[PDB]
């Protein structure tokens, strides 16, 4: 026998509330994205970031761990050089 | 009176402190309030399984130790020891310690 | 230019280090094959070629039931598998251009190549802390350094090969780490060490130096934000690799060898923040908070590392690791480890036979880095002082400590050099000093060079010869071969049942197990003592009981392994004592006593003047049978033992419930068959 | 009899279906068992039959998984990742 | 404590270790040998021959004292090369150490040559 | 083949040499101009 399952949905549904109070203070403290810009490499870097981020359900649910890898190589080197890019740009707009 | 200690902290800290490092500390703050529940879950229900135990807690550690090595890198009162590191090569190896975090604990979660 | 000289002489030394470092190992090639030495290095190969043809996934969930019969062993649950991983990984590289090389040869030769890769290692770690010129010496010493090689030779194909090269890999991560402070070293750094976790079961070390090494630099108030970044993020991410190893689990969290690392790590962030108080609050309202704060927090972890201990919920000391801080453990409470004398305790010799020069320029290199300490620097004096102390435990260690007498010792040499060098710059008392100067250099161009002829002599003569064949000059210097190992077991594996169970002492499991593929009762990792004193209790009782035990683990054949005829010092007749001692270990054992074996006198003999006991023990009558009728030498009697020097006492009997199989040309292995139980109900008597 | 050295198992095989046959779950250890069959009985002759059979552990792929004990770890790894992500938007772009 | 106390206590530590002290306390050799005369007598020996792996008492002790004379040449020397002291004493500085540096190997590398009789043979 | 003599002879010419062009290193660090400014 395991402990009792309305516990178990209970923290379960418990743990979430700090991603609420996370929103709660930033809405309030002034966060902001209006220095984002649609440029091609800013959206080409969170888009592959994104695409990383998922691919860990993926593989926690499916793949094995050489397929993984097998798609996290060329994953990360797009984004790595979607990224590279962008914060030159962004290093170029603080510096100057 | 520690209260007043304390008020005395606060009305410096909430003048001090630039708006990106403030953002830091409430998401330090989401970190530390995730981990400490999950810590308090393990020892009301008991440490079976502790793998995914482990695993989620290792992670909670690991993300709030990198956060506050980006709330150190990138903090220019530092830039006198961490010579040769501009903000932008902080925040990629941020990304690259957090990849490999977040690989490893999806090899452990189960 | 100058700049392409100074590449050009860089590049020259370090291929010539590299060259002489692959070169000197294949003197034991040269001299018999390209084989595989030893006894342990068979399971590595067995486990080597398995995962090259099974693949991965069927490795990792591997169990074996061709050993320790009838229980099996779980390989993948209880392998470090780094080296097979890596030996797989070249063998499929070649294979794919089609550079079809046998898989043998790949382990074989795998030592070599690592121990090329470590000299390379070793020149940017001292590079990094000193200059060129000190990694070049480094380079050149670690090429030849004797101690090294004595378990790096071509052949010798275990993990010590990869470890120290993972080790050394290590170091420079962290090197790079604390002298830079990024997190992108810092996560190398965790690469690195999940590497050679996977690699070498002395991982421990680094898991406990690299702590130490942190506490060092609080204590002298040099802990900055570097050391932090550093600390925290391989302590984080190596933590979380090491533990997805199978056969270490959760001890890097459960285990007392590891505490030393979280505590460091409590301590690191607890000063971190009241140096964060401290620098936001005014003194008289920061001693208060202070002084609170210290005493709730200290009286916690001072409370809670009482707890974790007395609970025993944390793990105590495996008792190896313990041998290691207390040499009088294991001798007292396992004999199977005291029976090894790879453990035994180093003497100045080994120290000189293997180090020479090194050890009179070691004590120089550590004055360096205390003149000009650095936080780096600490690094190496710890790690030098720790591997001094615990080279001196036990021999096998050595091999940790090579590297950092070679390290220390090109950073003295270096700093002589470029000191009485620096008064030669003539070129752009005083003739007394240049005199002086081009003397002092020319003795340590002489040191250098006697080091060089010292290291291959040292290679050649002690640390080439073979184990799985036996060398003797005849009367006219040509080299007699005794192959009677190999001989014996290709007998087993080519004219006995398929399905027979061995009995062997398990020294010589690996190798059964390798050449002959039979099964067997015991091996040489003792994952279970009782079954090994289940072993020995059968050899050291008599006859008409250890029959009870054969045909109780349902024996197949007996094999043993005798000297007396060629003067092999290292039989099972020098092993009886242990066996004994072994077998009566165990409470089903306390008939055994190791006093009833022994004369009157109190000593061990096997003449006439033997134990009645020992005369009609087991193993006794399977090495002497038939023996005493031959004409051992030329002015002996027969029955003269060419190990104990004396003529047998019990000459002549008969075996009744074992019949000789197949004895070799020279007697060095004996086999027996055990009789199937009497077809007529009658009792043997 | 199911054997490692000790007998494990002992049961009566069931006459069915033209055969002696039993259906029964293997021990909780793992090794090298062997089926015995040892009917020896006065008069008749004795019969001996013995087929040795390995027995092993589990499989790791095998091991239990999404335990619902577990969903709070779950749910932590999966809002870290989501913590991480929205905190990359918005450090970067604030 | 300043670094140079330290230096030396790691100094006086090394003596001690190399010597072997760990394998005299739980080995426990006697200082020296002894071995029959001709005429039965027993004379006594300083070294366990052909024995690379055993020692007496105070082979360790000579044999680490020598190293510590080599190692602390070097030392003498480096100190002499500074340009404030007297000259005198310089090219003695110049002396011992050179005379440290070069006796203490070369005995060193007589006493191997005495534990085992084929050494570089 | 090559016998273990001639190996032996062919390490101890590499090793004398190694040793003597690192003496000769630590001349052409020292002499330069750029490792002192």
């Amino acid at each position: 026998k395991r402990p009792p399952t309305v516990v178990s949905n209970t923290f379960t549904a418990l743990i979430l509330s700090p991603l609420l109070l996370l929103f709660a203070l930033w809405i309030r403290i002034g966060a902001n994205v209006s220095n984002f810009t649609f440029a091609p490499s800013t959206i080409i870097f969170h888009l592959g970031h994104a695409a990383m981020l998922g691919l860990m359900y993926v593989y926690w649910t499916q793949l094995n761990m050489f397929q993984t890898l097998k798609y996290l190589a060329i994953l990360g080197s797009v984004t790595f050089l979607a990224g590279n890019r962008m914060l030159a740009q962004q290093a170029v707009k603080r510096t100057a | 009176s520690v209260v007043s200690v304390i008020s005395r902290f606060l009305e410096e800290y909430l003048s001090s402190t630039p708006q990106r490092l403030k953002l830091l500390d409430a998401y330090l703050l989401y970190i530390l309030l995730t981990g400490a529940l999950q810590f308090g879950y393990c020892l009301l229900v008991g440490t079976f399984p502790f793998n995914s135990f482990l695993s989620g807690f290792i992670s909670c550690v690991g993300s709030f130790i990198l956060a506050v090595c980006l709330r150190i890198q990138i903090n220019p009162q530092n830039k006198a020891d961490f010579q040769g590191i501009s903000p932008e090569r902080a925040f990629a190896d941020f990304l690259f310690a957090s990849t490999i975090l977040h690989l490893v604990v999806m090899n452990f979660v189960g | 230019s100058y700049e392409k000289q100074d590449t050009l002489l860089k590049l020259l030394i370090l291929s010539m280090a590299a060259v002489l470092s692959f070169s000197t190992r294949l003197f034991a090639v040269l001299r018999f094959e390209s084989v595989i030495h030893e006894f342990d290095p068979y399971f590595n190969y067995r486990t080597t070629r398995f995962l090259a043809e099974e693949g991965f996934y069927k490795f990792h969930n591997w169990f074996d039931d061709r050993a320790w019969y009838p229980l099996g062993r779980i390989i993948g649950g209880t392998i470090y598998p780094g080296l097979m991983i890596t030996s797989a990984a070249i063998y499929h590289v070649l294979h794919f251009f089609h550079i079809t090389i046998d898989i043998r040869n790949v382990c074989v030769f795998l030592a070599p190549l690592f121990s090329s890769f470590t000299t390379i290692v070793t020149y940017h770690l001292t590079k990094e802390l000193k200059d060129a010129g000190a990694g070049l010496l480094a380079a050149a010493m670690i090429a030849v350094v004797p101690g090294y090689i004595s378990r790096s030779v071509a052949g010798s194909y275990d993990n010590e090969g990869i470890a120290i090269f993972c080790m050394l890999l290590t170091y420079y991560m962290w090197i790079k780490a604390v002298k830079t402070g990024s997190i992108c070293w810092a996560a190398k750094c965790a690469l690195a060490y999940f590497y050679m976790v996977s690699s070498w079961g002395g991982y421990v070390f680094l898991i406990n130096l690299i702590p130490l090494h942190v506490l060092v630099l609080m204590l002298t108030g040099r802990f900055s934000h570097r050391i932090y970044v550093a600390y925290c993020t391989v302590y984080c991410l190596g933590t979380i690799l090491s533990m997805q190893i199978s056969f270490v689990g959760f001890q890097p969290v459960l285990s007392s060898e590891h505490m030393a690392a979280f505590g460091v790590f409590g301590l690191c962030q607890i000063h971190a923040f009241v140096d964060y108080l401290r620098s936001k609050l005014n003194p008289q309202q920061f001693e208060v908070l202070f002084r609170s704060v210290i005493s709730l927090v200290g009286f916690v972890l001072l409370t809670v590392g009482a707890l974790l201990m007395l609970t025993g919920k944390i793990s105590p000391w495996t008792g190896r690791f313990y041998s290691l801080l207390d040499p009088s453990y294991a001798k007292n409470n396992i004999p199977i480890i005291a029976s090894v004398s790879e453990h035994q305790p180093t003497t100045w010799s080994s120290y000189y036979f293997d180090l020479q020069l090194l050890v009179f320029m070691f004590p120089v290199g550590l004055y360096y880095c205390f003149s000009n300490l650095s936080d780096a620097r600490i690094f190496i004096i710890m790690y030098g002082v720790t591997s001094m102390y615990f080279s001196a435990v036990m021999v096998r260690l050595m091999l940790v400590l090579a590297p950092v007498m070679c390290i220390l010792s090109g950073i003295g040499v270096s700093q002589v050099l470029s000191t009485y060098m620096k008064n030669l710059d003539i070129s752009r008392t005083y003739p007394i000093k240049n005199e002086v100067a081009s003397g002092m250099i020319l003795v340590m161009a002489f040191f250098l060079i006697t080091y060089t002829f010292h290291s291959t002599w040292v290679t050649s003569e002690a640390y080439s010869s073979p184990s799985i064949v036996l060398s003797a000059r005849g009367g006219d210097g040509s080299r007699i071969i005794f192959d009677d190992f190999r001989e014996a077991y290709y007998w087993l594996r080519h004219n006995t049942p398929e399905d027979a169970k061995v009995m062997s002492w398990w020294d010589y499991g690996y190798q059964i197990t390798a050449m002959a593929n039979r099964t067997i009762l015991v091996d040489n990792n003792t994952w279970n003592n009782t079954h090994i004193s289940r072993v020995g209790q059968a050899m050291a009782s008599t006859e008409e009981k250890a029959y009870e035990i054969m045909r109780e683990l349902d024996v197949s054949y007996v094999l043993v392994i005798f000297g007396g005829l060629t003067g092999y010092s290292s039989d099972d007749i020098n092993k009886f004592l242990w066996m004994v001692r072994i077998g009566g270990s165990t409470d089903t054992g306390k008939h055994i006593k190791e006093n009833d074996y022994y004369t009157p006198t109190g000593e061990f003999r096997v003449d006439r003047e033997g134990s009645p006991v020992l005369l009609n023990c087991l193993m006794y009558k399977m090495c002497y049978y038939r023996f005493g009728q031959v004409y051992t030498e030329a002015k002996r009697p027969p029955g003269f033992d060419r190990v104990r020097n004396a003529e047998i006492g019990n000459k002549d009997f008969e075996l009744d419930v074992l019949e000789e199989a197949y004895t070799t040309e020279h007697w060095l292995v004996r086999i027996y068959k055990v009789k199937d139980l009497d077809n007529r109900g009658l009792s043997r008597t | 009899e199911f054997v490692r050295i000790d007998p494990f198992v002992r049961t009566f095989l069931k006459k069915k279906g033209g055969k002696y046959s039993v259906q029964f779950k293997l021990p909780d250890v793992y090794g090298v068992f062997q089926f015995k069959v040892d009917y020896n009985r006065l008069g008749y002759t004795h019969l001996y039959s013995s087929t040795q059979v390995s027995v092993r552990p589990l499989q790791h792929t095998q091991y239990e998984r999404f335990i619902p004990s577990a969903y709070p770890y779950y749910a932590s790894a999966f809002s870290m990742m989501l913590g991480l992500f929205i905190f990359s938007i918005v450090f970067l772009h604030m | 404590p300043s670094a140079m106390t330290v230096y030396a206590l790691v100094v006086v530590s090394y003596f001690l270790i190399t010597g072997g002290i760990i394998y005299d306390v739980i080995v426990e050799p006697p200082s020296v040998g002894s071995m029959t005369d001709e005429h039965g007598h027993q004379r006594p020996v300083a070294f366990l021959a052909y024995r690379v792996n055993g020692q007496y008492i105070m082979e360790g002790l000579a044999s680490s004292f020598l190293f510590t004379m080599g190692g602390l040449g070097f030392i003498i020397l480096d100190r002499s090369n500074a340009p404030n002291i007297p000259k005198l004493n310089r090219f003695l500085l110049l002396f011992i150490g050179f005379v440290c540096v070069l006796l203490s190997f070369f005995m060193a590398r007589v006493f191997m040559r005495m534990k085992l009789p084929g050494y570089l043979m | 083949m090559i016998t273990d003599v001639q190996l032996a002879i062919f390490a101890n010419m590499l090793g004398v040499s190694l040793f003597l062009l690192v003496v000769l290193y630590h001349y052409v660090a020292v002499n330069n101009p750029k490792k002192q400014e």
